[PDB]
RNA sequence: GCUCAACGGAUAAAAGGUACUCCGGGGAUAACAGGCUGAUACCGCCCAAGAGUUCAUAUCGACGGCGGUGUUUGGCACCU
RNA sequence: UCCUCCUAAAGAGUAACGGAGGAGCACGAAGGUUGGCUAAUCCUGGUCGGACAUCAGGAGGUUAGUGCAAUGGCAUAAGCC
RNA sequence: GGUUCUCCCCGAAAGCUAUUUAGGUAGCGCCUCGUGAAUUCAUCUCCGGGGGUAGAGCACUGUUUCGGCAAGGGGGUCACUUACCAACCCGAUGCAAACUGCGAAUACCGGAGAAUGUUAUCACGGGAGACACACGGCGGGUGCUAACGUCCGUCGUGAAGAGGGAAACAACCCAGACCGCCAGCUAAGGUCCCAAAGUCAUGGUUAAGUGGGAAACGAUGUGGGAAGGCCCAGAC
RNA sequence: GCCUGGCGGCCGUAGCGCGGUGGUCCCACCUGACCCCAUGCCGAACUCAGAAGUGAAACGCCGUAGCGCCGAUGGUAGUGUGGGGUCUCCCCAUGCGAGAGUAGGGAACUGCCAGGCA
């Protein structure tokens, strides 16, 4: 399709559980990896779970 | 005066809905002790002596409302 | 001191006290005294603020209570230690809401209904305002 | 009589009510008649002193806006709960 | 009053006949005349009927609404419906009694060959 | 066939004193003192019916309300 | 020890020497089935009879009833013969 | 109470149930090792589902104020009166953990789909430890919405996590230490000196060392905005 | 095409109230009841044998907005995630978004079989 470049920036510590989940759903393991996802519905839906920690560049 | 001595093991409210448990007539999809809201829609079996519905043999299981008083029945759609 | 006649129960959880008053327009008289802030509201405090009014016109007019303590408070004795079972009932309150009217008056002009009202909120603990019926 | 002038809502929700009324604004509906309803913001300053008169919910306002003159008269009111503000304005076309 | 009473008496076999799934002879009792049809198992289409309003069977007899047209009338249901092929019927009275002019048409349709 | 009701039921079969006391432990738990808190207590202030012949505030001040201290009676059991 | 409700945060579960009540039974019919029936309360009229007994009619439509505390149910009646 | 050499990998709990039990012990929950297994398990999108909490409301159960009509009761004669009170009903106005003619957001159960994750899931077997938790946020009971009080639900941290900030300061904010470098970029927080980096730029405000503790209430402190009475034919 | 009866779908926009209207057929009243059957007493109900009479009651249909009922748009309350403040309570970004009330709607719709009337 289009792909995205997604990076971690802030980190997962204090963060619950379900955010953690969805960290590891997208595949990024620590600060700024700038992972590379393809862009469909449920891919921004994880990246909307956790906008307030990730930066997507497109 | 006098306090505790609350009774204990409320038992359940909701067991499940769609192909959740399916086979067989399984013991639940039902609230028991309701009866009001959770009828037989005929296509389970009836209430147990305690108000407790179960199925037939498989299927979904769904809740409509239909009738006068618009009250809630469980259905099953036999596959 | 007002109070309910009977009660369901005789003691009630403590609950908060959070979100905005229902009752914010003056419905009965032509002058109101409406809460701005939150807090609890007692029999006594509601008794005393009556009194300073009623006594301030004298024989004029007509006054409303819009609020009623409707919750009992308990207290424990002095030299109780903790536990062994929940308080007895010392006085009743009303939880009153910002924008609560609480008292209301009809037949006094306005430049009378003003002072009177000051009077009235000089012995409330919370803090008020006065408001005209006006309009819909 | 009274003339109120209106701009068109772009944004509506919770969030946008909240910022207009922090931008000394308000916003209000016209509905009623056979058109469709349509949502306008008014400024708290001016309507708040034309409010004041009784009159206000006795003749029939005039909502100028770009070349409409849709001539409503007022229906209701939500004010802020402890202080002088107005939260909100129905009217109904007459 | 009287009819919203025959109702409530008849509701529940009514419907425990549904509940069952099964086909089901319906009788409606009149003082002048008198009414049966098998009604589908889910109760919304009609396979047969026979009464006595129409010029046969009522042509044929005394006076519609004595047991000998109850009679008459159950052997054409039992005959139109065994035309039909269906069979293994649930007889119900609809709220009147078993012992009137309802035992025969039920009687007659049982010995015609109706299974009752 | 058990009010084994201390109801998962130490025996079929069972009460007290120790200031004459003793052992192993605990600040996991009290008494003295410290700590947190400030209901209560002490001090201050807000309104002002009224007393003061007249006159609210020279001096007091009802019904009510808001604070300060850590200072009594209390609460907690954080240290020993 | 057991049962009902709230606390209990709309699946279940969830503590305190938290807030309120009950149980340690009863029935050989108060069980089964068939057939049938529908309440409280009020109003109008009528000997004793009246605020209230029984009778007739009309409002009302479950505010009635359940062997027993509370909750949930019950007109199809789980209520009554 | 004490328990003696080294390195590598993983890594808890302070909960439920029972207990002549409460600082003990047992089963389960949690940890480790081994074997086996299905697309199992987690996140997101869509689809189906029950609810009665927040909120709201007053038809019901209770409570609450005003107004109207008006049974009934009562003072004052022997059959009238009523400066008396008041049921039901109607209109308006509030309140409820043990009220509901309404009703979310979340959470949970089930189905389908893509990607990602060292199977993260389940079953069996060997070995355990643990059942004194603490504080912070959110929802509550109790207490005085007092306590570094106490008792629950859920998340985070400490326990068992070093480093940077808050002065000092387990439990707060940023962030998870395999080893070495006299290397670069950042997070929270900061850039006059102590002490690393702006005596940076533009537009305002404060005169109080306010900043750098504390309320009801009081006041021609001072900046800004929208209106009103009054008016140079003479205003304060 | 209508009108009527029976069995269903749906479960108040489907109800209630007020006014009008229907008898060829059907329906209901309606006559008698020594019998089948029955009343805690009563052909009131149930039941049987009939068709002299009437659409009065009941029932069907039509009109009517008095009540019941349904009900937007907008705003408000609440709330998940992230952040903040004088923090017993609130605010900001984003997502979800009521209840009540207002305008308004509303005198149901529909399937099968049978009969009268073309
Ligand atoms: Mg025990
Ligand atoms: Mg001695
Ligand atoms: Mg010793
Ligand atoms: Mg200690
Ligand atoms: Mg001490
Ligand atoms: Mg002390
Ligand atoms: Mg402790
Ligand atoms: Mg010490
Ligand atoms: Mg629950
Ligand atoms: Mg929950
Ligand atoms: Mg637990
Ligand atoms: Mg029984
Ligand atoms: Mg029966
Ligand atoms: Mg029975
Ligand atoms: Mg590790
Ligand atoms: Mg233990
Ligand atoms: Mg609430
Ligand atoms: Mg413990
Ligand atoms: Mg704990
Ligand atoms: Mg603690
Ligand atoms: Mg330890
Ligand atoms: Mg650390
Ligand atoms: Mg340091
Ligand atoms: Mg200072």
């Amino acid at each position: 399709a289009k792909t995205i470049k997604i990076t971690q920036t802030r980190s997962a510590i204090g963060r619950l559980p379900k955010h953690k989940a969805t960290l590891l759903g997208l595949g990024l393991r620590r600060i700024g990896h700038t992972v590379e996802r393809e862009d469909t519905p449920a891919i921004r839906g994880m990246i909307n779970a956790v906008s307030f920690m990730v930066k997507v560049e497109e | 005066g006098g306090s505790t001595r609350n009774g204990r093991d409320s038992e359940a409210k909701r067991l499940g809905v769609k192909r959740f448990g399916g086979e067989s007539v399984l013991a639940g999809s039902i609230i028991v002790r309701q009866r009001g809201t959770k009828f037989h829609a005929g296509a389970n079996v009836g209430c147990g002596r305690d108000h407790t519905l179960f199925a037939k043999a498989d299927g979904k299981v769904k809740f409509e409302v239909k009738g006068p008083k618009n009250r809630k029945f469980i259905s099953i759609e036999a596959e | 001191m007002l109070q309910p006649k009977r009660t369901k129960f005789r003691k009630m959880h403590k609950g908060r006290n959070r979100g905005l008053a229902q009752g914010t327009d003056v419905s009965f008289g032509s002058f109101g005294l409406k809460a701005v802030g939150r807090g609890r509201l007692t029999a006594r405090q509601i008794e005393a603020a009556r009194r300073a009014m009623t006594r301030a016109v004298k024989r004029q007019g007509k006054i409303w209570i819009r609020v009623f303590p409707d919750k009992p408070i308990t207290e424990k004795p002095l030299a109780v230690r903790m536990g062994k079972g929940k308080g007895n009932v010392e006085y009743w309150v009303a939880l009153i809401q910002p924008g609560k009217v609480l008292y209301e008056m009809d037949g006094v002009p306005e430049e009378l209904a003003r002072e009177a009202f000051k009077l009235a909120a000089a012995k409330l603990p919370i803090k008020t305002t006065f408001v005209t019926k006006t309009v819909m | 009589m009274f003339t109120i002038n209106a701009e068109v809502r772009k944004e509506q929700g919770k969030g946008a009510s909240r910022r207009l009324r922090a931008a000394n604004k308000f916003p209000a509906i016209i509905y009623g008649g056979k058109e469709a309803p349509l949502a306008i913001e008014l400024d708290h300053d001016k309507v708040m002193n034309m409010q004041a008169k009784a009159e206000f919910y006795s003749e029939v306002l005039t909502i100028v806006v770009d070349g409409k003159e849709i001539k409503v008269k007022a229906q209701d009111v939500q004010r802020h709960p402890y202080k002088p503000k107005l939260q909100h304005i129905d009217f109904v076309r007459a | 009053d009287k009819k919203s009473a025959r109702i409530r008496r008849a509701t529940r076999a009514r419907r425990k006949l549904q509940e069952l799934g099964a086909t089901r002879l319906v009788v409606h009792r009149t003082p002048r005349h008198i009414y049966a049809q098998v009604i589908a198992p889910n109760g919304s289409e009609v396979l047969v009927a026979a009464s006595t309003v129409e010029k046969a069977i009522a042509e044929q007899l005394k006076y519609t609404g004595n047991k000998d047209a109850a009679a008459a009338v159950g052997k054409a249901v039992a005959e139109r419906a065994l035309e039909k092929g269906i069979k293994d019927v649930s007889f119900d009275r609809s709220g009147f009694q078993y012992h009137g002019r309802v035992q025969a048409l039920a009687d007659a349709a049982r010995e015609a060959g109706l299974q009752f």
